[PDB]
């Protein structure tokens, strides 16, 4: 969930 | 979909050079120049004997927190590297749930004086006696010694950039979908290094590197201690442990 987050956040 | 997923000129791989240090100086977390100036700021015997007094739950729930704040600048410095956001999301999570440690690992022998045998944790300087409360003492002794191999070559803050890109694109992470893609990314980044350290004249180093079972062990190890310390506080983990530490150590 956060690691998708993280990469998806720009 | 990116230049570094095929073969790449020498003035390609001399461009993959600046931008791996441009990514890592961006990513870095904390400024050498700081941790090198703050080496005379030591944990005194009361501090020391304070961390110590701590419940081994308060010590893990700190440790875990510093960890993830550290995780969440090698994420950054993976989306800013030449060629990871070109790789489709499963090898993306598969890279950075293998390697971020490892990084982190890597990164940690720039906070760590070799003089004194101490560590940069919450604002000062302190020995591996400040983690007794962990109740981890081999995993802790066996960060120290790697933190103090590592210390023994003298990295330069390009080399760091450069080896923690390699450490992290690595084409033999199980679970990788499009391993041809990874393995091209790493045969750059593997040339890359290499022609910094050739250009530099520290080539001297490559036999010196520890080996790749060195940074699985010390991750593996990690993972074994966080499910002991699991099984005897389980609602500290779940209600406590920040959530991309869980989602990388303990399967969420
Ligand atoms: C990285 C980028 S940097 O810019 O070089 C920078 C930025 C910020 C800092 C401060 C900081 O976070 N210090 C910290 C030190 C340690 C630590 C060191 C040695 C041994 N054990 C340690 O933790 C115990 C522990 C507990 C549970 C599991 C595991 C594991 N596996 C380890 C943890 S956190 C330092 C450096
Ligand atoms: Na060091």
């Amino acid at each position: 969930k956060i690691l998708h987050r993280l990469l998806q956040d720009s | 979909e990116n230049l570094y997923f095929q073969g790449a000129s020498l003035t390609e791989i001399e461009h993959l050079v600046q931008s791996v240090c441009k990514s890592y100086r961006e990513t870095c977390q904390l400024r050498l120049e700081d941790l090198l100036r703050q080496r005379s700021n030591i944990f005194s015997r009361e501090e020391v004997t304070g961390y110590q007094r701590k419940s081994m739950w308060e010590m893990w729930e700190r440790c875990a927190h510093h960890l993830t704040e550290a995780i969440q600048y090698v994420v950054e410095f993976a989306k800013r590297l030449s060629g990871f956001m070109e790789l489709c999301q499963n090898d993306q999570i598969v890279l950075l749930k293998a390697g971020a440690m490892e990084v982190v690992l890597v990164r940690m022998c720039r906070a760590y004086n070799a003089d004194n045998r101490t560590v940069f944790f919450e604002g000062k300087y302190g020995g591996m006696e400040l983690f007794r409360a962990l109740g981890c003492s081999e995993l802790i002794s066996s960060i120290f010694d790697f933190s103090h191999s590592l210390s023994a070559l003298h990295f330069s803050e390009d080399e760091i950039a450069l080896y923690t890109a390699l450490v992290l694109i690595n084409a033999h992470r199980p679970g990788l979908q499009e391993k041809r893609k990874v393995e091209q990314l790493q045969y750059n980044l593997e040339l890359a290094f290499h022609h910094h350290l050739c250009k530099t004249h520290r080539q001297s180093i490559l036999a010196k590197l520890p080996p790749k079972g060195k940074l699985r062990s010390l991750c593996s190890q990690h993972v074994e201690r966080l499910q002991i310390f699991q099984h005897l506080h389980p609602i500290v983990v779940q209600a406590a442990f920040p959530p991309l530490y869980k989602e990388l150590f303990s399967g969420g």
